[PDB]
């Protein structure tokens, strides 16, 4: 319920290769990512099962080549906050035959970019299963 | 890498047509990637991208359209035109590639305008409303956006709007709700007759669910009705299902028992409670701390010792880690398992999932369930604290040192001797300094003074001027007030210790010389640093000029009178003042609507219990949410049999003007139109000073001479005062007596003989004689210095 | 959402299939072409036939009433026109215009014309002020003209359905359309537009059970709708309601919502399809053929919800089916008494239920409106929702603080603030229930009169009425009961003592309570207290008052019609349309007044 402050998927060299701050209201790239640093630096590829910072629901992942971020708040259940994390591997890998990879990752973007836009757009998100998208995506 | 420069000098791509999706595409993407990195750049550039791309625009190149909703979508409110496109939109609208037209509605919104709103609105009204869910949840989110601008444009439409909303798709049927967030922050009434829709029929997503919950349960707070019947019929509810979010959801507001409902619910709780034990929903951790609260009754509180024991256990689970530090803080522990989990700890805290913060956390709670008391806890913990360590103890030690403060701990001989040895060798110049503030303050209230003085030379002893320092600073307050044995020896002392080193001498030096400057006891100083309430109101009144008779208030209002009901737009609040010779009833207020502010206001009241009426004064202007003062005067009547209780009818006049808040308009014109003033009732409280006699034997008697009027009643039905007995201590506002008051939860006979004195000096007197045979049969007596009171008494009563 | 609402089998016939049906507005009557060959001209009314006509023994398509011409059009397939005027119905002219089967009629009213489609495969326009000349043909068929209809909205342009599936818009500069569309996969049967000049949408007719929508602006189509059960003979737009009716090919009526677009219902008079329809451009009274016959309803309430604050403002909500969303008006000016007035703007609300009634707090103040069958009670300047819940009957304790209710059993509860008032808590037959002073629950035909505080059969008087209206102060009030009307006093006393004695009669209600002081046989449009005076409206549209033994018109209406509201500062009634113009007229209440407490023997 615009309710992301943005969804990252960072490279685990603190690196962001995607971030869309759904909702934000504090900015600058580098706060971005001095704020990127301070958790990532700290949780380093490390993820945890769950994770609240700031009150505000953390909910990460790792991959087994890129790190996943989505930070919310910690005032909306685990449970479907993953769902939709869930979603976001599963899907990828499905579709693409694939899920993520810094290699993936590096030969085009802009699949994840359209996935993206159309699960979740801004602090509500509109979607959380693959079947749908599947569908109703033909790219 | 990102730039712009490739790409604008690229646009001329654009002048081909041949060209692939793909190729395209990805020249497309390029400058997509720069800004999802992040760019920034001038619209003059943005403005010509547009340009160059809307130029591109033949085809139904599915892909092409996609692209540029990107493209469009990365600028929504912080734009550049909107007009441009509309054609494209409106095609979409009249062009079945359904898809497409969804995405595109979109992205205007945030950067939308009025006039332009006006545009799609028959149709748009469609759009919301129409066909597979699809298109129409893409018509949804577009408004949001514009909702931040505004939305009532919409909003208007809603008797009519809701209706639609009625869904049969579970996303959907999610969706439509929050919408209806905003709708019930909008609207409270409207829910309560909606719920028992929401109620009515059983739900779809967990995620509607969810909204409702909160919601729900933000009614619940201050209580949401019966909700014996919806709460309970909630509780199945979130109660089981497939879907496990709700469950742990309702559970941990829930709870209620302190010696209150813990019924059905505790079980259903520990069913899950259990379940989640191990992280099913890694969620549980939080809401030990608060959200499901504890701090239990007593052989509840025993049960507990398992759950936590396990957490407590496995040490494990960033969820499990915190969880251990609230579970086993929220039910407590004994001294002796602490022993076991103090060496558990001594491996765990550093990093066992970066345990260390949770621990600060942790601790941050030990601080202050025995922040400085259980002093041998505190103790046992510091020594711990220190020991167990790493370094980041000190961090804890900004809260913890405060915490013993926020007791002004009292085992501080012995709690000060660990933090002073310890601290000795625990280190942290850092640490000393803020401790030396505190202790700068405290010296010889606690005494014990060579120890102290021991420390104190100790803590010096460190080189730095600065840690030397602090020892002189902290004694000034110390030492002006002196200890045990301290005023001569204090004169001795800076003698004895002394010091060059410079400035450091110059610190001795100075320090010396400014006491050498002052006289060393003015010294210490400098550096170390009726005609009632109501009569206040008869003055407070007595600014205003337009009077016509007032006196002294006497007494005031036994009770202010809303004088507009609850949350009103014209709410008031009425208080009701009496002086010996007039009453005046100030009118206290929140000219509520913003719809509003009213004008040309008067304040009517009509009579029927003696009073001469002067005046109807009202505020000039009321805007809202605003006291402001209205008054309306009478002169009070004494000697008269009817003539100071009253009731007046009251009828609110005003030309009502209307306003923008934002920024109004204020106009001589504006229409009148008048609503109805509530009744003022005028008391035997507002105007009695409640007394006992200057001569009860004789004023009692007396009283009766010059005055004295009667009621008989013989009670048949009841057989008991407490009728009577409401309406007479309440409403006289006067001593019962003659050591002729009291009764306990029964008593045979009763009399009250009873007093205080009345407005325009002379006093009103009662005595009851209540006799019981067995039957109630009774004299009831007014009696009074006044005799306008005895008629009164007799009716005040009730 | 409920039929809590009008419906009414208006007039029957039980006959043919009677094809076609056409309306003379202007004077209700209505013009039907039978599969017979007669055609028959009846008012309804009172079932009375205005004129038959046989114009043909052959089957007559198609049927017009001109009535600015102030003739009558005929056609019958003998492929000549006959002319009546009306005016009698004396024959005036008649020519073959198409020489086959002709289909529809459709009308230029603005200007002087009458369209002509027929099976020909031809539309022919002829010009009456030419005295019936083929002016003009439109064609561009591919199959026998089955339908024209005019947008009348453009009256000027028009569109044509055929059952080769096409629909031809259609320009002057296009004795063709304007373009083709390929509208059915069925045939397009029947081509009807939306009655609103704002929007545009047309309805097509097929037995195919697909319906789709179409918006001209756009052009598209705007929504293609499923769900029925039975070819649809036809269904049509509802022109006051937002709802969609539905025909069958067996006379199936299904509707669904214009707006819900759910089965709101079905219904059957199974007289056997959808052959005509013609509508009420008043919007509220239609008329279909079927087989069995044919049935006309009416279907509408007489007002909107509003109550007046007298400050002068009568806040309605509405218009007519427009949002609640409008509510306002405490003016600013003054004029005439014939001439006419301005109000303000600035709407409040936009509630979702729709109404049918609104009723002011005994104070103006709280207004409890009812609708889709529940009860919402606003907090009005507030525009808060006072409160909800669902009705099924009503009275505000008058006193303006407690409220009584009707539940959908039929067994009273009442709350005071939501609080039953079980004292009082007969539950008897009724019929309705009746608040104001005294209470009154209306049952067995009869009105039976109960307390406040414990019910008692007070009295019970001969028969049941309509309504109430009690006396300000309640005293002397005020029942209306179809033609008939009475005027009465309640005595307190006698049951004061009587109820101390206790002994009664309540099966007629004790003989010991109220008394029969004088009636009026009347029949209302509305009625007003001016306290305990009648000042009342008359259906026969004289405003009068009964006074004195005098019953006075002041005035004499138009027709008849609302009481907007005298405010009495101003003495002055407000008088009040639907159509919301207020004229005013002023009174004096105090020369009514006067001469009240004059008989009274208050002379001076």
């Amino acid at each position: 319920l615009y309710t992301v402050k943005a969804i990252l998927i960072l490279d685990n060299d603190g690196d962001r290769l995607f971030a869309k701050y759904y909702d934000d209201t504090y900015p600058s790239v580098k706060e971005q990512k001095a704020f990127e640093k301070n958790i990532f630096n700290k949780t380093h590829r490390t993820d945890s099962e769950i994770a609240l910072l700031e009150g505000l629901t953390v909910v990460y992942k790792s991959s087994i080549d890129l790190y996943f971020y989505v930070i919310g708040s910690s005032y909306e259940n685990e449970l479907m906050l993953m769902a939709v994390l869930n979603c976001l591997f599963d899907s990828l890998s499905q579709m693409l035959r694939k899920n993520v990879e810094k290699r993936a990752l590096l030969e085009n973007m802009e699949g994840l970019f359209l996935a993206v836009d159309e699960i979740v757009d801004g602090g509500v998100i509109l979607e959380s299963d693959p079947q749908q998208v599947v569908h109703r995506v033909a790219l | 890498h990102l730039e712009k420069s490739a790409v604008l000098q690229e646009a001329r791509v654009f002048n081909e047509t041949p060209i692939n999706p793909r190729k395209c595409a990805h020249i497309l993407t390029k400058i997509l990637y720069l800004i999802n990195q992040g760019e920034h750049l001038g619209t003059t550039e943005a403005t010509e991208a547009f340009f160059a791309m809307t130029k591109l625009f033949q085809s139904n190149d599915p892909t092409l359209r996609r692209m540029c909703y990107l493209t469009i979508k990365e600028m929504s409110c912080i734009a550049e035109d909107v007009i441009i496109v509309t054609s494209s939109l409106t095609k979409d609208m009249t062009g079945k590639e359904d898809n497409y037209r969804g995405p595109a509605v979109r992205a205007l919104c945030q950067i939308t305008d009025s006039t332009m709103l006006q545009a799609v609105e028959r149709y748009m009204k469609q759009a919301i409303v129409d066909k597979v869910p699809s298109v129409s949840s893409s018509a949804l989110v577009s408004s949001l956006h514009l909702l931040k601008c505004s939305f009532d444009v919409v909003k208007r439409w809603v008797n009519e709007a809701q209706e639609a909303a009625s869904s049969d798709n579970i996303m959907v049927q999610y969706h439509a709700l929050g919408l209806l967030y905003h709708v019930r922050k909008n609207d409270r009434l409207a829910v309560s007759k909606m719920i028992s829709k929401f109620t009515r029929h059983g739900l779809k997503s967990p995620f509607a669910y969810c909204m409702m919950i909160r919601v729900a349960s933000k009614q619940l707070e201050e209580e949401d009705g019966s909700r014996d019947s919806p709460l309970f019929d909630f509780i199945e509810s979130c109660l089981r299902n497939k879907h496990e979010m709700v469950v742990y959801e309702a559970a941990s507001a829930i709870v209620n028992l302190p010696g209150c409902s813990a019924k059905e619910l505790a079980p259903a709780v520990s069913v899950l409670q259990l379940f989640c034990s191990s992280p099913k929903a890694a969620l549980r951790y939080a809401a030990v701390r608060t959200l499901n609260k504890v701090a239990m009754k007593h052989p509840s509180a025993v049960t507990a010792c398992n759950l936590d024991l396990e957490n407590l256990v496995t040490d494990s689970n960033r969820s499990i880690a915190t969880l251990a530090i609230t579970t086993l803080l929220k039910t407590g522990s004994e001294s002796s398992i602490d022993r076991l989990m103090k060496q558990i700890s001594s491996f765990m805290s550093e990093i066992s999932d970066e345990f260390k913060v949770v621990v600060v956390q942790a601790i941050s709670a030990l601080c202050q369930k025995y922040p400085r008391k259980h002093a041998v806890l505190m103790n046992f913990l510091f020594t711990m604290l220190r020991e167990e360590g790493g370094f980041e103890y000190k961090r804890a030690i900004v809260d913890c040192i405060i915490s013993i403060i926020e007791e002004n701990s009292e085992s501080k001989e012995t709690g000060l001797s660990h933090l002073c040895e310890f601290i000795e060798d625990c280190e942290f110049t850092v640490l000393a300094t803020r401790i030396l503030h505190l202790l700068g303050q405290e010296g010889p209230k606690t005494n014990n003074p060579s120890k102290y003085i021991r420390f104190i030379y100790n803590r010096v002893v460190l080189e730095h001027e600065e840690v030397r320092a602090g020892a002189v600073s902290a004694l000034a307050k110390f030492g002006a007030q002196n200890e045990e044995m301290l005023p001569s020896i204090l004169v001795l002392l800076k003698r004895c210790v002394m010091d060059d080193d410079n400035e450091v001498r110059d610190r001795a030096t100075f320090y010396l010389n400014v006491l050498e400057q002052k006289q060393k006891a003015l010294n210490a100083g400098y550096i170390l640093n009726a005609a009632t309430r109501q009569e206040i109101f008869q003055e407070q009144l007595a600014a205003v000029p337009e009077f016509q008779g007032l006196g002294p208030l006497f007494k005031s209002s036994p009770e202010p009178v809303a004088l507009t009901e609850s949350e009103t737009e014209y709410v008031i609040r009425c208080t009701k003042h009496t002086f010996s010779d007039h009453l005046v009833f100030q009118f206290d207020c929140t000219n509520t609507l913003n719809d509003q502010t009213l004008e040309n206001v008067t304040v009517q009241m009509e009579p029927t219990e003696a009073y001469e009426v002067l005046s109807y004064v009202p505020a000039r202007s009321l805007p809202y949410n605003q006291p402001g003062t209205c008054y309306t005067l009478v002169a009070l009547p004494t000697e008269d049999p009817t003539a100071v209780a009253c009731t007046f009818s009251c009828v609110m006049k005003f030309t009502v003007k209307d306003c923008d808040p934002n920024t109004g308009e204020i106009d001589e014109e504006g229409y009148e139109d008048e609503y109805v003033l509530e009744d003022l009732e005028v008391t035997v409280a507002d105007h009695i000073q409640k007394v006992m006699k200057v001569n009860f034997e004789a004023a009692w008697d007396e009283v009766g001479d010059e005055f004295e009027k009667e009621e008989t009643f013989t009670l048949s039905t009841i057989k008991t005062l407490e009728e009577a007995v409401g309406n007479i201590v309440k409403f006289l506002g006067m001593h019962p007596c003659e050591r002729s008051d009291k009764v306990p939860e029964n008593k045979n006979t009763h009399t009250l003989l009873l007093a205080g004195v009345f407005r325009g000096g002379h006093d009103i007197l009662v005595r009851s004689r209540l006799l019981l045979l067995d039957t109630v049969t009774m004299q009831v007596t007014a009696r009074s210095s006044e005799e306008l009171p005895v008629d009164i008494i007799l009716a005040s009563v009730g | 959402m409920p039929l809590r609402l009008d419906i009414k089998r208006k007039l029957t016939a039980r006959s043919d299939r009677v094809k076609s049906v056409d309306l003379h507005p202007t004077e209700p009557w209505m013009l039907a072409s039978l599969y017979n060959g007669s055609v028959c001209v009846w008012n309804h009314e009172t079932q009375t036939l205005v004129k038959t006509f046989e114009v043909c023994d052959l089957p007559v398509r198609a049927a017009k009433f001109v009535a600015r011409k102030n003739w009558v059009v005929t056609g019958a397939d003998d492929m000549q026109i006959r002319v009546f005027n009306y005016n009698t119905l004396e024959r005036v002219h008649m020519f073959e215009a198409h020489s086959d089967y002709i289909r529809c009629i459709a009308v230029h009213p603005t200007q002087p014309f009458i369209l002509t489609s027929s099976d020909d495969m031809l539309i022919k326009l002829w010009d009456w002020d030419k005295k019936w000349s083929c002016s003009q043909v439109f064609e561009g068929h591919t199959h026998y003209v089955m339908q024209i209809v005019i947008n009348p909205k453009d009256n000027n342009q028009f569109a044509s359905a055929s059952l080769d599936r096409t629909i031809k818009v259609w320009q002057l500069g296009s004795s063709s359309p304007n373009f083709t569309l390929e509208g059915h996969e069925k045939g397009v049967n029947c081509i009807d537009y939306y009655s609103g000049g704002d929007k545009p949408y047309l309805i097509s007719g097929a037995d195919d059970r697909l319906v789709k929508i179409w918006d001209y602006q756009n052009k598209t189509c705007v929504q293609t709708l499923e769900g029925h059960a039975q070819n649809v003979s036809c269904a049509s737009f509802h022109p006051e309601l937002p709802i969609i009716i539905t025909g069958s090919e067996d006379g199936t009526v299904r509707i669904w919502h214009s707006s819900t677009y759910r089965l709101e219902s079905t219904l059957n008079y199974g007289m056997e399809r959808v052959w005509c329809v013609a509508s009420l451009r008043g919007s509220n009274n239609v008329a279909l053929g079927y087989d069995e016959g044919s049935i006309i309803v009416k279907l509408g309430r007489e007002e909107p919800a509003m109550s007046m604050d007298a400050n002068g403002k009568i806040i309605w909500a509405k218009h007519s089916e427009v949002q609640q969303a409008n509510l306002k008006a405490m003016g600013d000016t003054e004029i005439k008494d014939g001439e006419r007035l301005p109000l303000a703007v600035k709407d409040m609300g936009s509630c979702e239920i729709y109404p049918q009634t609104i009723q002011h707090n005994p104070n103006g103040r709280f207004v409890v409106v009812c609708g889709d069958g529940e009860y919402i009670i606003y907090t009005a300047m507030a525009l808060r929702n006072k409160s909800f819940g669902s009705a099924q009957e009503f009275a505000w304790a008058h006193d303006s603080s407690e409220y009584a209710i009707r539940e959908s059993n039929s067994i009273v509860k009442i709350f005071k603030n939501f609080k039953e008032k079980k004292s009082f808590k007969p539950d008897f037959g009724a019929e309705s229930i009746y608040g104001g002073f005294l209470l009154g629950v209306r049952s067995v035909n009869g009105l039976a009169f109960y307390d406040w505080e414990n019910t008692e059969l007070i009295r019970r008087i001969e028969i049941q009425p309509k309504h109430i209206f009690w006396s300000d102060s309640g005293e002397l009030v005020c029942i209306a009961t179809e033609e008939s009307f009475f005027i009465l006093k309640y005595l307190s006393e006698k049951v004061l003592a009587a109820q101390e004695t206790h002994e009664g009669v309540t099966e007629d209600g004790i003989e010991d309570a109220f008394e029969v002081l004088g009636e009026i046989q009347e029949i209302v449009k509305t009625g007003l207290w001016v306290g305990d005076c009648f000042i009342y409206t008359s259906s026969v549209n004289r405003l009068n008052y009964y006074v004195g033994g005098e019953i006075v018109t002041i005035a004499h209406l138009d027709r008849t019609m609302y009481l907007l509201g005298y405010i009495p500062k101003d003495n002055r009634l407000y008088l009040g349309d639907k159509e919301l113009n207020i004229v005013s007229y002023s009174l004096l209440v105090s020369v009514l007044e006067y001469q009240t407490a004059v008989m009274r023997r208050d002379f001076s």
